[PDB]
């Protein structure tokens, strides 16, 4: 599926995102630093999300299964 | 660009409830102080309260005045009125499972408690007051509470979000110095604002030096300050660019008195500058 | 009392690891800077080594020579050599030689804190391995943010999932050495200001919680105002009261510590000289009456 | 006696919270940080108290 395709891309982008501003100085470069921040923050929900959509596409799978055997 | 200053919010007749943090000893208080002061004098029209939970009780200090939990008009003005209160004491009077645990709850017990407070200090005088201006206490997260007695609650607090959430209504004015640590605070506190849908605009920045700009050219130690401070500057500029910071300078010592505060509150509205300015402040710190 | 600085510290032969660690702009570097020439000079017999982090690589910038990955000995001593590395490249590096990695590791915490110091380790062994020289004690110049140590967490909560290797069992290798307290111990650098000193706390507790020893604190940038003989900057005194304000409270909360107060020296400290020169404060406990000068000094050449 | 003694920390700890939010931690650094100290002690005590009524469950229910 392409939930998981793109849940996995995130986690990924958001990794190599944070070693790369574990390479900044925070003190040199607030501004820029700050940033990145930001922009990890932001990932960290985009990621939450999808893993919170995953679960209930489970939900909604599941539900189509329970429907069939013993709704009859 | 955005004006380097609180123009557009002193001036502003559409805010309710202006609210001032800033942890850290960053200038806070007189901060609260000074934007109070103005819009009074701006707005001769209107009503202002200064209302204070910092616990160490400094709005008394600041003015040299005694204020508490009985709104007082500030002496020698006409529209500026202060009440000190701590909360907990308010709370702790109207009384932990299942509350003591939750977030926000107490917060929010807490906080109504003083809106009724306010209220019945209106209904009593049988005068209201237009704006609000909250010094906020420096430690703690007074408004983590935006996220029969149970429904009574949600309901009351859903009444508050829809007043906080109106940027004309209601906006938050951080207060920070020009050094790593209370800036890093500073941009925490923001996101915070943010994750509330607060709205915030505007940095105030205290303490700062000016040494390049200043006639006793005295200290090694305050002009190599001076050059940390400015650093600094140089990062908040493009980093909260359609923000008001303002960058107050450090008058030394201390403010206090109706007068001095005035004096000083006036460089929140049009920014200070240390060449043409400079004597206000040197006239400022001499007499302490 | 606990003396008010850090000389048993710099005498002590039982310690291989002293971990330098600051927030914010305190001093950290210079910090660990001095600590790292005081034990060499104090102990001449011994070798040391300073090894830092910190991404602004500044122990370059400190000793005003150019050091890096590879150790080399800081240039007029005979026993203290400096490596600047950055793990972030070392263990991609390893990645690389070696996105489905991610989605396990990347999320745990001590993870990649874990592997980045291992690749650490890994360095210096074989730095000592081709030299032939070993070092007797490392003095850690850690980064100012993060938590590098926070993988002493990780073998507990390795062995709780087990029952739902090669990496645990390391991690429970070093933290056996980093909980003996005669082995290795934490020093926090910080300055008499509020937000400086709650980060201290903050970082204190957190070391506690590792069971690392940590009984010594660094305050840096201490004015003395009242025995200065310029007596000049109005401003400078209502400062140097904040700081005052905060020592006396600093004193009745960590009784037990070391609490060495040290002195501003206005401007930049650079060069083994004066490094050297201001390393001595810390040692035998700055006095601004006697000590004046020795700072004066110092600036007054800046 | 645990469920009276968890009840009773819980208690200690709230009071003990609000008392330390009428303090001037800028104007009170050493006391407002000791109290603090107090605080994530409680929580531990608690959460371990909290942890072993769950687990004396686990034990009765064996039962
Ligand atoms: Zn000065």
């Amino acid at each position: 599926n392409e939930l998981s395709k793109k849940y996995l891309a995130k986690v990924k982008e958001r990794h190599e995102l944070k070693e790369f501003n574990n390479s900044i100085s925070a003190q040199d470069n607030y501004a820029k630093w700050t940033k990145n921040n930001r922009k990890l923050d932001s990932l960290d929900k985009e990621i939450n999300n999808l893993k919170d959509e995953i679960q209930s596409e489970n939900k909604a799978f599941q539900a189509h299964l329970h429907k069939l055997e013993h709704h009859h | 660009t955005v004006e380097p200053n609180l123009h557009s919010l002193i001036t502003s007749t559409t805010h309710k409830w202006i609210f001032v943090g800033g942890k850290g000893g960053v200038g806070k208080t007189t901060s609260s102080c000074s934007i109070a002061i103005q819009m009074a004098l701006s707005q001769p029209n209107k009503q202002f309260l200064l209302i204070s939970t910092d616990p160490a009780h400094n709005l008394s200090d600041a003015f040299g005045e005694k204020f508490g939990k009985d709104a007082r008009k500030v002496t020698g003005m006409n529209n500026l009125s202060c009440m000190e209160i701590d909360p907990s004491a308010a709370l702790k009077d109207m009384n932990a499972d299942l509350t003591g645990s939750i977030p926000g709850i107490d917060e929010a017990l807490s906080f109504m408690e003083v809106m009724k407070h306010i209220k019945r200090q209106e209904q009593g005088e049988g005068e209201t007051f237009d704006t609000v201006i909250f010094d906020t206490a420096p430690t703690g997260h007074t408004l983590r509470f935006l996220q029969g007695k149970l429904n009574e609650l949600k309901a009351n607090v859903e009444t508050i979000r829809q007043q906080f959430t109106d940027p004309d209504l209601t906006t938050f004015v951080c207060v920070c110095i020009s050094e790593f640590l209370s800036l890093y605070e500073t941009e925490r506190l923001i996101q915070e604002l943010i994750s509330y849908d607060m709205d915030v605009n505007s940095i105030i920045v205290n303490q700062l030096l000016f040494a390049e700009n200043d006639q006793e050219h005295n200290c090694k130690r305050c002009q190599a300050r001076w050059k940390m401070q400015k650093k600094y500057l140089d990062q908040i500029d493009e980093l909260y660019e359609d923000f008001h910071v303002v960058k107050m300078p450090l008058c030394a010592g201390e403010i206090r008195g109706l007068n001095n505060l005035t004096k000083f509150s006036q460089f929140l509205n049009k920014e200070y500058n240390p060449i043409t300015d400079g004597k206000v402040i040197y006239e400022l710190e001499d007499k302490e």
